[PDB]
């Protein structure tokens, strides 16, 4: 079918015309698609999303986050510092963003109430965001313990709630972290936790989040859960739940919605 | 052979005797040397091999290869850290399931058709009369051995191939084995060289009609004439159907496009940093993507619907592919006796009152009648009614006269039926005219005589009525009856009678002469002693009533069916074993030879010149007999076929019918064969489609044929031609509709691989589109009406007009499919942007998006998402892409209704099935989107109403673009636009 005069059943002039027609067709279609995308992006609001259909309840993440086969798995040896050196380094890297120099774009907040802002009073047409420094975690801030309690077998875990634009957890009381054994071992007592800040609360003045354009310096408030009575040389499962009026943790299809669960083994 | 070989030289080969026969021990030993005198059954085809055949096929094999490639890809992705590979298993299972269920459907169709055809198949044990060592006992037919002495009488079946030694008025029915419509005399003398033409050979499967005969068995079982025809049919190979060829061509197009696309994106994946295994997996993914899973089901359903429509007209196909062949047929080779004609002798013409009249020969009496108001007609009718001995079987009031069963020979049966149709109550009239003397028909005088008395009590004469050969009657009959007169023979009546006789003879009709005489009451008083041996009555000086001629006439619908076939551009050739004169007369009667068409012999007779000095190119018609065909080489046969458009083959053997079919097929034509007898079975098998008469058809013919006309209605051929052309066009439309949606199902995967956006469309939703939502709309296009006078078009050129061609493929894939892809991606980006993911952030996001270890990934607003939330957003993207495809497919099915006409011209809602299919598609889409549990069962999401509206302008654009394209084709008939944009 290839030839000299008619290549694949078409003269060279005919190929030119049909190819030009297809080029014009695809140019017109691409222009229509580009116009549709431009119109969409001009209808989009730059501060608030149109819908939050998949964001009814915030996710919960934990640091240090080491994943095994299915989910978070943290195992180390109190005798061997090499086992928890990486975990401590991860925590230090994470708290570098909560250093006071990193918190320069935020302000001190003391209201302990929803920080509602209807105007852009902060510099460069921005809304204010509240400060959160590592020192509010105290014993789990990395000072005076750079190992975050891992050397002594009382590790610190930092719990963070996923931020959602204009989400309100509930203002009767501050949202609070509660960590417990998923299945309490019958050879020991229930889990004993000391929280930082005290009682493991996220202050209400960190809410609502107004988005990245309105609050470029926003920082998620943190809660540190220092586990005090983890049995040695045994595999335990720990679940840290968020207790708030508008936060649900009962989703069979999202094990990170409103809570975080991890496996922990501390060897000696 | 044995026929040109005297009884002296016989009885030595066969070690028999004409008087005694064979010894019992010799017969029993020959019965052990050879087998029983029976035909071998057509052997084979176990019930699972048919199912395996249904599982085989071009589209089926493409799907088998696609499933195997899916399995290989699953194995390769399990041999590494790819995983998440349930999609390959789902798709392979879907492919295999579609193939298997479609094969089950096809097998059921063939099984049901086989049962329908066998429901009209009977079975009977056959016995024979044999004379061995002087004892004339009865015996089973298959007990016979070669050289046996056999006796047969009227009404029996001939028990084997027999060389006649004695015969007394023996006639046989050879219409099934040969093409001979008229009963054939069997005599104990050699009359022709060939055994098929001599009078001293009677054949195995035929029926003795009247008289008695004695003969020697010369062939037995599979070595008889019918056994050799069955052997010849067994050696004929059945070719692929035209629709199978078209499907294979379309599969080749699909495979080539898949290979090109997959290779190009394999290279792209290599160049953008993928590994060899990853790129190979992508290439095989694309190749499998180009295979449409539901198209096999759509095609099978459309063919079954056409088959059901044909069966509504008593036309039963043995396989679904046969419903298309008549649409593509360009040559019909038709048998004459029993197929074009009724295979029944009936009164056709009469000669009385110096005029030639025409009678109604149709089996339903729907034709025109002659003038039945004349004293000459009354006398002729009385003569032909009284000089008859046939009788209708008792209790035949419901069955019409042409189909009533009669105890008598063919000529007397035809005369009796003609009497019943014209006068009415022929037997009542006969018994009202009592008979007092009768000389039956015999060869010494070659006529039949009878004497009757008048009905009225006031008339003492005795009426003489005579029937016989026209010349024997004319040697008598000093007078003639013309319009209430008794004109003496003035030699002008003699020349007129001779002219009429040769005219009716040249029309290929058997002619009989009728006459009467009124005996005086004085010379022949009442109660007269009429003595058959004294010959006292006058057998001369009679009065001639008229001539009556008979022919085996065409079936009623045949002439109009032939005219319609030739209007549709189909060439009709007659291939018959009958005699050339009868064949030519019937061909003229049915329209195979047109009015004014002439053969070289006709031209020579008109121009008073020898035939060798006649230009062949001036003869539109041609009649070739078997002896001339034997001497012809294939080049001469091709030359004759191309020279003469109106062709008749007469005295044609089954092998020569096969040769003619093969020559026509070699010239490039799709050939249909219509036949009924055993002599047609090899040609029927060789034909691209074989059509057999349901009622007249022999078992060999019905087994060889692809299509059976259960009511013997020849107009079903015209119905089949129209339905085949319609199904060809509608399959074109349905295939275009099905192919269009493959591009919007593939492009999201290509964008996913190359740009790394989150997956816009899933395997499960693709399966739902292919197998659930679109199959009913695709099938509904089989109910579209023709866009033109489809019966006035020529047959399509098989090598040029393909079912699926380059314009159809290009249009469907890369214009409409491209628009659908753009609609889907517009909806995808709208759904992402309105939920927080801007288009530029979507680019390259796939690794983070699919990372199970990232549970706080940030969107365009800084919100942090878990993996499960991102997965539900991905399911929303699946759903919006699915709905975009569905909305565009509504417009696609609307624009697919016509290829040239406007939707406004053809009618938006004339196809109620299509309207229902659209409503049903929308309902299933809504159910999938909004039934609870769908997100976790099939990953469909309850999408917002504005995602439904986003693709609607794209669907409207599809409709408007197709409407403008088809207006360009109608306004500019042969422009560049018609050449490139029409399909
Ligand atoms: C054989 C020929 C094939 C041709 C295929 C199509 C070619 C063209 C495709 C892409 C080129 C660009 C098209 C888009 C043009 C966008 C028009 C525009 O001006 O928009 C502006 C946006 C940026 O606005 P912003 O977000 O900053 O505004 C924020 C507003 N505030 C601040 C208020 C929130 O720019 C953008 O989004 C740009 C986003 C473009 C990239 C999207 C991902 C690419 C995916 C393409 C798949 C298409 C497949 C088509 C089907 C093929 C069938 C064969
Ligand atoms: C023709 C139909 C072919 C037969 C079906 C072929 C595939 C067989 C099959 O296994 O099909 C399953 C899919 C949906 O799989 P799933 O989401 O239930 O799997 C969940 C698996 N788990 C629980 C591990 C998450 O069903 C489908 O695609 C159905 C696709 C549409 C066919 C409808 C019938 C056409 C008439
Ligand atoms: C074209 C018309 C076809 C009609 C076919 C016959 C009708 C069958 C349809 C429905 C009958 C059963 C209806 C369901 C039972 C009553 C409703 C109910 O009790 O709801 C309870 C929950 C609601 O779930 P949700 O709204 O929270 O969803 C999850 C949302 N997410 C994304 C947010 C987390 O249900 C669950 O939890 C999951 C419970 C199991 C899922 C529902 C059971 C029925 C679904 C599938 C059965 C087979 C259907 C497929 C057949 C082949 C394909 C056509
Ligand atoms: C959606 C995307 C749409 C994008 C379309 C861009 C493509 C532009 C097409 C331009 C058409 C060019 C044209 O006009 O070709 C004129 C030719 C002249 O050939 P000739 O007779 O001299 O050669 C006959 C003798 N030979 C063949 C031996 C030499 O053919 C004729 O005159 C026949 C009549 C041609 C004009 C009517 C058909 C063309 C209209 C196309 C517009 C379709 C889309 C409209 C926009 C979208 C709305 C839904
Ligand atoms: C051709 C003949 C058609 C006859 C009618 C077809 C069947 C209609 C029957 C039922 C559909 C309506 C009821 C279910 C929807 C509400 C359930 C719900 O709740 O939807 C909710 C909102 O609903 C809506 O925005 C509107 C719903 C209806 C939209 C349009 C429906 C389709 C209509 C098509 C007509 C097209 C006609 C033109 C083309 C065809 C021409 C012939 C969705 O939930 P969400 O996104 O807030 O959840 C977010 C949380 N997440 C995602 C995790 C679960
Ligand atoms: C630059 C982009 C938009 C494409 C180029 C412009 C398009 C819309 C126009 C400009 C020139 C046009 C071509 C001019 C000549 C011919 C020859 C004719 O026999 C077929 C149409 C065809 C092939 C036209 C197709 C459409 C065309 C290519
Ligand atoms: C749209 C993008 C992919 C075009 C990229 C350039 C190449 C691949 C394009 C440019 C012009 C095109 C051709 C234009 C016209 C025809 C004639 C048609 O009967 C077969 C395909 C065919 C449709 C196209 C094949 C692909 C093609 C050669
Ligand atoms: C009409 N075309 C449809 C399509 C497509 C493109 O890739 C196929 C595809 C898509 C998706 Cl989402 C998931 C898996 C596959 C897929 C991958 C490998 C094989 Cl061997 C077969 C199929
Ligand atoms: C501005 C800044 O960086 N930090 C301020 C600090 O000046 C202030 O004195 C104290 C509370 O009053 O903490 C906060
Ligand atoms: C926390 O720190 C204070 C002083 O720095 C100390 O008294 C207290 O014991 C610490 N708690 C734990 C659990 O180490
Ligand atoms: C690690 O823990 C195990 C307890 O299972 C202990 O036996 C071992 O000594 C520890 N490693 C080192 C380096 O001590
Ligand atoms: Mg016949």
């Amino acid at each position: 079918n290839p030839d000299t005069g008619q290549m694949l059943g078409r003269t060279l002039s005919r190929w030119v015309w049909i190819s030009l027609y297809y080029v014009a067709f695809y140019v017109v279609m691409s222009g229509i698609f580009a116009l549709c995308i431009y119109v969409l992006m001009r209808t989009i609001d730059p501060y608030t999303p149109d819908y939050q259909d998949q964001l009814k309840s915030p996710g919960v993440t934990l640091r240090p986050d080491v994943y095994g086969e299915k989910g978070l798995d943290i195992s180390y040896n109190v005798s061997d510092s090499t086992t928890w050196a990486g975990l401590a380094h991860t925590l230090h890297r994470f708290l570098a963003g909560y250093s006071p120099a990193a918190q320069e774009g935020s302000i001190n907040c003391t209201s302990e109430k929803y920080f509602f802002q209807e105007s852009f009073l902060a510099p460069n047409h921005t809304k204010f965001s509240c400060k959160f420094t590592a020192d509010m975690l105290q014993n789990c801030s990395g000072r005076p313990d750079p190992t975050f309690g891992f050397a002594e077998g009382k590790p610190c875990f930092i719990i963070k709630m996923n931020r959602i634009v204009k989400f309100l957890p509930g203002n009767s009381t501050a949202p609070r972290v509660d960590c417990a054994f998923l299945d309490q071992p019958r050879d020991g007592p229930p889990l004993q936790v000391e929280y930082f800040p005290a009682n493991g609360t996220y202050s209400l003045h960190y809410f609502p989040y107004y988005g990245k354009k309105a609050q470029p310096h926003y920082s998620n408030p943190l809660v540190a859960a220092k586990l005090l009575n983890v049995p040695r040389n045994r595999d335990v499962v720990i679940v840290c739940k968020i207790l708030a009026e508008h936060v649900s943790f009962d989703n069979p299809h999202d094990p990170y919605e409103g809570k975080v669960e991890f496996k922990l083994k501390i060897q000696k | 052979n044995d026929h040109q070989l005297s009884v002296a030289e016989l009885e030595q080969k066969y070690q028999t005797s004409a008087t005694k026969g064979l010894s019992a021990s010799l017969a029993a030993e020959l019965l052990l040397r050879d087998g029983p005198n029976a035909l071998r059954p057509p052997r084979g085809t176990p019930e699972y091999v048919k199912f395996a055949r249904q599982l085989a096929g071009g589209l089926q094999c493409l799907m088998w290869v696609a499933a195997a490639i899916c399995l290989i890809a699953f194995a390769i992705q399990a041999s590494e850290g790819d995983l998440t590979t349930d999609d390959n298993l789902y798709l392979a299972l879907a492919l295999i399931a579609v193939v298997v269920v479609t094969g089950c459907f096809g097998y059921y169709q063939e099984f049901k058709s086989t049962n329908i055809i066998a429901s009209f198949k009977n079975l009977v044990p056959q016995q024979a009369t044999v004379i061995r060592d002087g004892d004339k006992f009865q015996i089973n037919a298959d007990q016979l051995v070669v050289g046996d002495l056999v006796e047969m009488k009227g009404g029996d079946r001939v028990p084997a191939d027999i060389r006649i030694l004695q015969a007394q008025g023996c006639k046989v029915d050879n219409s099934s084995l040969t093409g001979e419509s008229e009963p054939q005399t069997r005599s104990p003398e050699c009359t022709h060289e060939s055994p098929l033409e001599t009078r001293n050979i009677a054949f195995f499967s035929t029926m003795c009609l009247e008289g008695t005969a004695q003969g020697l068995v010369v062939n037995t079982g599979d070595r008889t004439i019918i056994g050799r025809i069955a052997s010849l049919a067994s050696g004929v190979e059945n070719e692929k159907t035209p629709i199978a060829i078209e499907i294979e061509h379309f599969v080749d197009i699909i495979a080539g496009l898949a290979i090109l696309f997959g290779a190009t994106f394999f290279i792209v994946a290599m160049c953008i940093g993928y590994t060899f295994l990853r790129a190979m997996v992508f290439f095989m993914a694309i190749v499998v993507a180009y295979v449409p899973e539901g198209l096999l089901a759509t095609v099978t359903v459309c063919l079954s619907l056409t088959a059901k429509r044909l069966a509504s007209k008593n036309c039963v196909v043995k396989n679904l592919e046969a419903v298309e062949t008549l649409g593509s047929t360009s040559v019909i080779c038709s048998d004459k006796t029993g197929t074009l004609t009724q295979n029944r002798m009936t009164v056709s013409h009469l000669w009385f009152d110096n005029h030639i009249h025409s009678a109604d020969t149709t089996e339903d009496q729907s034709g025109q009648t002659f003038d039945q108001s004349s004293e000459t007609w009354r006398a002729l009718c009385r003569v032909l009614t009284l000089c008859n001995r046939a009788a209708f079987k008792s209790g035949q009031d419901a069955v019409p006269v042409p189909k009533r069963i009669v105890i008598g020979d063919a000529s007397e049966t035809a005369l009796l039926k003609f009497s019943e149709l014209t006068l009415g109550n022929a037997m009542g009239y006969r018994e009202r005219f009592p008979k007092v003397c009768e000389i039956p028909f015999n060869s010494t005088n070659k006529f039949q005589l009878s004497i009757h008395t008048l009905e009225d009590p006031r008339d003492p004469r005795h009426v003489l009525v005579m029937k016989g050969a026209p010349e024997r009657v004319l040697e008598r009959c000093s007078s003639i009856l013309i319009k209430g007169q008794e004109l003496p023979l003035d030699e002008q009546w003699r020349e007129a009678f001779q002219t009429a006789y040769l005219s009716l003879g040249g029309l290929g009709e058997r002619v009989l002469g009728f006459c009467q005489l009124y005996l005086s009451e004085k010379d022949y008083p009442p109660g007269y002693a009429f003595d058959v041996e004294a010959m006292n009555f006058p057998t001369s000086g009679l009065c001639f009533a008229g001539l009556v001629s008979m022919i085996d006439p065409p079936r009623a619908t045949v002439p109009d069916a032939v005219l319609k076939c030739r209007t549709a551009g189909i060439r009709v050739i007659m291939v018959t074993g009958d005699h050339p004169i009868t064949a030519k007369a019937i061909a003229a009667s049915v329209g195979i030879i047109s009015e004014g068409s002439e053969t070289v012999e006709d031209i020579a007779a008109r121009l008073r010149v020898p035939v060798d000095q006649v230009n062949r190119k001036d003869a539109r018609a041609c009649v070739i007999n078997g002896m001339q065909l034997k001497d012809m080489d294939p080049s001469e046969l091709v030359e004759a076929l191309r020279t003469h458009p109106e062709m008749v083959f007469a005295r044609t053997s089954p092998q020569q019918k096969l040769v003619i079919v093969e020559s026509c097929q070699r010239l490039g034509a799709i050939v249909a064969v219509t036949g009924d007898g055993v002599n047609d079975s090899p040609a029927l098998k060789k034909a691209d489609i074989g059509v057999a008469m349901g009622i007249a058809g022999s078992d060999a013919a019905k087994n060889a044929a692809d299509m059976i006309l259960l009511d013997d209605n020849f107009a079903s051929i015209v119905t089949g031609v129209e339905q085949g052309r319609l199904i060809f066009d509608n399959l074109k439309k349905s295939i275009a509709y099905t192919l269009t949606k493959n591009i919007p199902e593939l492009t999201p995967y290509l964008i996913y691989i190359t740009v790394s956006v989150p997956l816009p469309l899933g395997c499960i939703t693709i399966l739902f589109i292919e197998l659930c939502t679109d199959i009913f709309p695709s099938v509904s296009l089989a109910y579209e009406k023709a866009e033109s006078d489809i019966m006035h078009l020529r047959p399509r050129n098989p090598k040029r007009d393909r079912l699926v061609n380059e314009p159809l493929a290009a249009y469907s894939y890369f214009q409409i499919g491209a628009i659908q892809s753009f609609a889907g991606f517009t909806d995808y980006f709208t759904a992402m942007a309105q939920e927080g993911w801007f288009p530029l952030l979507c680019v390259g996001l796939r690794p983070q998006w699919e990372n199970h270890h990232l549970q706080d990934l940030q969107d365009s607003y800084g919100q942090e998402w878990t993996f499960g939330q991102r997965l539900y957003q991905q399911y929303t993207c699946y759903t919006v892409f699915f709905i975009s495809i569905e909305m565009c497919q509504i417009a696609d099915v609307l624009i697919r209704k016509t290829r040239r006409l406007s939707a406004f011209q053809q009618g938006f809602f004339r196809n109620r099935i299509l309207v229902i299919a659209i409503v049903f598609q929308v309902c299933i889409g809504c159910f999938l989107c909004y039934c609870p549990g769908m997100p976790n069962i099939f990953n469909f999401m309850p999408i917002r109403f504005q995602w439904w509206l986003v693709p609607m302008p794209f669907s409207l654009l599809i409709f408007v673009y197709d409407e403008i394209r088809k207006l360009g084709v109608r306004c500019c008939p042969g422009s560049w636009w018609d050449q490139e944009l029409y399909y």
